[PDB]
């Protein structure tokens, strides 16, 4: 047995000098024995312990070396000093025996510091770095749990440090590079350069290839890009080799199919199949659930019925149990084979490596695919659940139950009939309460009053305050709303039914002193319980009150513009805004390194097609992934033949202050630094609501009587209006027309007649009418009732 | 990787005489006395050729007299990880020239230890061969 | 007043399982002397204290069901002469005083303790 104390006292066995490896060895494994069967206890003792033992240490008693490791091992992330030893491990340091020095360092980093982390430092490189594999090993384990601590202060040495873990073994191999997990988790760029290290060279280690699988699948997803060499490189790589779980690893994941790859890889993968399908790779059966998912296409389907009937067949090794519900599964099956199968697994289920469970997960699937649906089948399932039975369909039974309801299922009537018949003579008041509840809910909107009545008296029937008084509360909600038949009779049969039995009385009466109390439906009711969008935007904005003019939003922005590209530290996403007097661009964002913090934030536009320039707003502190607002404002001159569609140059200026983020500091000082802020440009979109005429016949003219100009091309090496066709439907955002507007994948003609209303009030409409004669001329008339339009459309329909 | 919630070596008592929780985030002797409950009282000295609890690998061998518990994560190959399995039963025979047993238990434990630590060391499996483990060794 | 300290002393007494709602309504009747005759706000106060114990106990978490509420009246419950009262506990649904205690007393947090003391 376990006890501390014969040991503390049993330290003056340290007192003596004659003492055999072996006996003193022992007392020291009875110490260690407590604890690996676990103790727990002071720290004095055990810092005692610690100086009784550390007394000790004369000699390299190669043995003693050992336990002390063990013994100290003992203690890593919930320590007692560090020091003491020190000398020691800088003994080893010098000192080949070189067995033993490895053990040492491990234990201490998940106790360490960062002064004594200082320490090993210069040796330290040297250290996992050096010599006969061996050592390297012990080395390397000692980071990780000081990683969990920290391990950055390794993680400096980086550029560098990376070459060292060029190897030549192969489980070192292996092992070098999950570190690279972790190397990997702070960089995917430095892989993808790097890949092409791994990729360029075969590896050693079953094991080394692993992880790059999970990586490069991970890789994969969303596609790991051009995997047509790679995936087929790897292809082969994961597909043969005297090491079978690569071949197994790759397999799973990679179908691809839903008309899609199914090529090689198919028979690849039934060389495996089969290969396994009798457990070489236990692992087949979880494949199949999902790993190696299976949904089928039509004739691919046939086709497996042969090896999910090997594992039917042989209905053994636990492996096969979980594999035969995934795979029957997964690939379906006909209503007929399940009959057999209903036998086979009458026996089986109980216990045929503990069929039970599988099969709870099995039926869970079973209430899923159909969960009151296929009916006859739930039926079928149901005589046949409740019969091969044991006890242990209850626990399916509370999934069975909600997928009928998940369904809401219809044919209720008879799935119902068999549940309330069953149910009756398949006990278990435990079910009652569940679907009593919900039962509860659902009364007249499905109705079958006479007999839903006829099951609910049955329920009652039985004894059981408790068990009689649901069939009251369900009633509750189905009374109030009554049914074919009911409320005159809902009336009637309270009172019908009546009881005594005290408190079973009291429910009676108390429902009725209840019903008695409110005007029964009341009881019931009681108991059983431009300025566009854009505008709005206008208003948004509208809360600063900085302003230099504003107006009401005519229309938004036709595309947010990321103003800082992709993921970038300072990731800027813009939206532009439209008033009939103002436009201003918001500028949405994620200041995004968790370095900055940026501070006198203010934004730079310069512009080149007009706009009278009020102001740059900028937002006062963004901090590290939250939008934070700045503004830029413009006056929009309407009347002007260029006056509103601009770009906009941009500068982003800050201070920039550094962060800590686990608990920072903000402070006066900090310095500026400025990066480039991207054009904005606008629109012809941004300002406009597309329509259609109030008049147009007169309008259409009429537009063209004050407003008008033209431009003509007469196209000789295209005769496709479909290039300017990009640059039109699109760049307007209006609606082409006059029923002129459609075109098959070809057509012989065409006349957009198009509408919008520009800012500022006043629209801007267009004719094109594009002619083919089998060149295209085209007359293209800008018509407006604003003036800078025209002149505007012209250019902007680019 | 870092990927052992323990190793144990259990009796098929449900009692455990060696467990190391290389990696564990759950406590409690109890507790962990009470999940080798469930299953071990259900595998009772049983074992499957695969098992899984947990969506976790649970690998688990039985010997002759004695089990063996390695709980793991389905997130990680049996054939890899039944060569560790494997190789604790083996070595521990040739090496000592006898494997397992409740007698082996009881007369020591450490060298069970000694080799254990070797063998794995957490989460991650340091090694899973025998040889060089047992030139390495020379006890 | 002597049956309800008589119902809060025993109650204190007992704790170790059972079930009620029922109970509750059964003393209380379609109405009843509560209070002096009315306390107001601090009769609100009042039902708070003393009710939210119940409560507190009941927000907690259980093993074997005592029972699943179905407490909607006893919502209105807890909160010419007639009809102002009742308007009165339509609204709810010294004073001060009360509520503090009810804070104080808020049983849960209680029996956590008590199991904290244990381990």
């Amino acid at each position: 047995h376990l006890e501390k104390s014969a040991v503390l006292q049993e330290a003056r066995v340290f007192n003596e000098t004659p003492i055999n490896p072996r006996k003193c060895a022992h007392i020291l494994t009875k110490i260690l024995y407590l604890i690996n069967q676990g103790e727990h206890l002071g720290t004095t003792e055990a810092t005692e312990a610690f100086f009784a033992m550390t007394k000790l240490f004369q000699s390299n008693d190669p043995t003693l070396r050992r336990m002390c490791y063990l013994t100290i091992k003992e203690m890593s992330c919930i320590a007692e000093d560090v020091i003491i030893v020190t000398s020691s491990l800088t003994k080893d340091m010098t000192g080949k025996e070189d067995n033993y020095r490895g053990p040492a360092v491990r234990a201490l980093c998940q106790i360490t510091d960062s002064t004594m982390l200082q320490a090993v430092e210069r040796y330290m490189k040297q250290a996992i770095v050096d010599k006969v594999p061996s050592v390297s090993s012990s080395a390397l384990v000692s980071s990780l749990h000081l990683l969990k601590c920290s391990f950055d202060v390794v993680k400096r040495w980086v550029n560098e440090a990376q070459e060292a873990a060029s190897s030549d073994n192969i489980m070192v191999q292996y092992h070098a590079l999950g570190l690279l997990y972790h190397v990997r988790k702070n960089d995917r760029l430095a892989v993808s350069k790097m890949i092409s290290k791994f990729t360029r060279h075969g590896l050693k280690s079953p094991f080394a290839y692993c992880m790059m699988i999970r990586v490069a699948s991970k890789q994969l997803e969303e596609e790991d890009g051009s995997r047509d060499s790679p995936l087929f490189d790897f292809i082969e790589s994961c597909l043969r080799n005297k090491h079978e779980m690569v071949v197994y690893e790759a397999a799973s994941a990679i179908v691809n199919l839903p008309g899609c790859s199914a090529k090689e890889l198919a028979p690849a993968v039934s060389v495996l199949q089969l290969f396994c399908s009798s457990p070489k790779a236990a692992l087949r059966y979880a494949a199949v659930r999902t790993l190696n998912k299976v949904a089928m296409k039509h004739p691919s389907a046939v086709t497996a019925c042969n090896l999910d009937l090997e594992n039917l067949v042989t209905d053994s090794n636990r492996s096969i149990a979980t594999l035969a519900i995934t795979t029957l599964l997964k690939t379906g099956s006909e209503s007929s084979i399940d009959r057999l199968m209903k036998q086979i697994s009458s026996f089986m289920s109980e216990i045929s490596d503990e069929f039970k469970v599988v099969v709870v997960q099995a039926i869970s699937a079973l209430c899923q695919k159909y969960p009151r649906k296929h009916a006859v089948l739930m039926n079928f399932l149901f005589t046949m659940l409740r019969e091969e039975g044991g006890f242990e369909y209850k626990r399916a039974i509370v999934d069975c139950i909600i997928s009928i309801i998940e369904e809401n299922s219809e044919s209720k009537e008879t799935g119902l009939s068999h549940l309330c018949e069953f149910i009756e003579d398949c006990e278990f008041t435990v079910l009652a309460t569940r679907i009593l509840h919900l039962l509860g809910q659902e009364g007249p909107k499905t109705n079958n009053p006479s007999k839903y009545i006829r099951f609910i008296y049955n329920r009652v029937v039985l004894e059981h305050e408790e068990v009689r008084a649901g069939a009251v509360s369900a009633l509750a909600k189905f009374g109030a709303q009554n049914e074919e038949m009911l409320p005159s009779i809902l009336v009637l049969l309270k009172r019908c039914v009546m009881d005594d039995d005290n408190e079973v009385r009291d429910r009676a009466t108390f429902y009725l002193n209840v019903l008695e109390q409110k005007q029964k439906a009341l009881n019931a009711g009681y108991i059983l319980n431009a300025a566009t969008r854009q505008e709005i935007f206008q208003e948004q904005l509208a809360a600063v009150p900085e302003f230099q003019g504003l107006g009401p939003l005519f229309k938004s922005s036709p595309e947010p513009v990321a103003l800082t590209e992709s993921e970038t530290e300072y990731v800027i996403r813009c939206t532009k805004h439209t008033f009939s007097d103002h436009l201003v661009f918001q500028f949405d964002c994620t200041n995004t390194l968790n370095d900055q913090t940026l501070e006198n934030v203010t934004v730079q536009m310069e512009p080149t097609e007009a706009y009278e320039v009020l102001s740059y707003v900028p937002a006062r502190s963004l901090p590290y992934n939250q939008p934070g607002t700045c503004y830029t404002l413009v006056a929009l001159p309407t009347e002007d033949p260029t006056a509103v569609a601009c770009t906009f140059s941009c500068v982003m200026k800050f201070t920039v202050k550094d962060c800590d983020p686990n608990t920072g500091e903000i402070d006066e000082e900090g310095y500026e630094d400025e990066y480039v802020l991207e054009d904005l440009e606008v629109t012809v979109a941004d300002h406009i609501q597309k329509v259609m005429k109030v008049n147009f016949e007169a309008a259409w003219d009429e537009v063209g009587d004050e407003f008008e100009k033209e431009e003509t091309f007469t196209l000789s090496t295209i005769k496709t209006l479909e290039e300017a066709v990009g640059n039109i439907v699109k760049f307007l955002g209006m609606h082409p027309c006059e029923r002129s507007d459609k075109v098959p994948e070809n057509k012989n003609t065409h006349t957009l007649l198009l509408a919008g209303v520009f800012r500022g009030g006043h629209d801007i409409l267009v004719r094109s009418r594009l002619l083919l004669l089998d060149t295209v001329t085209m007359q293209v008339t800008a018509r407006s009732s604003e003036e800078l339009p025209v002149d505007i459309i012209l250019a902007s329909v680019g | 990787l870092y990927t052992v919630k323990a190793i144990l070596i259990l009796d098929n008592d449900g009692d455990r005489l060696f467990a190391k929780y290389y990696d564990d985030t759950y406590p409690s002797v109890k507790e962990q006395k009470a999940f080798e409950k469930n299953i071990f009282n259900k595998t009772h000295r049983t074992d499957s050729e695969i098992a899984l609890l947990e969506g976790l690998t649970v690998v688990y061998k039985s010997s002759i007299d004695l089990y063996f518990y390695v709980i793991g994560s389905s997130y990680e190959n049996e054939l890899m990880l039944m060569a560790v399995l494997n190789c604790l039963f083996d070595s521990l025979s040739q090496m000592l020239r006898k494997n397992v047993e409740k007698r082996a238990l009881l007369e020591n434990m450490e060298g069970l230890f000694l080799a254990v630590d070797e063998i794995v060391d957490g989460g991650v499996i340091l090694e899973s061969d025998p040889q060089q483990v047992v030139h390495r060794v020379a006890l | 007043e002597d049956i309800q300290s008589v119902m809060t002393e025993v109650r204190r007494s007992l704790g170790e399982i059972p079930i009620v709602e029922s109970e509750i309504k059964k003393e209380a009747g379609e109405l009843k002397p509560e209070e002096e005759i009315t306390v107001g706000p601090v009769q609100k106060l009042v039902t708070e204290m003393g009710t939210y114990a119940t409560q507190s106990a009941l927000s907690s978490s259980r093993p074997t069901k005592k029972e699943e509420d179905r407490p909607p009246l006893r919502g209105f419950l807890l909160d010419v002469a007639a009809s102002l009262a009742t308007t009165l506990t339509k609204i709810a649904l010294f004073v001060a005083e009360a509520m503090l205690l009810m804070a104080t007393i808020l049983d849960v947090d209680r029996i956590s303790l008590c199991l904290k003391v244990l381990s």
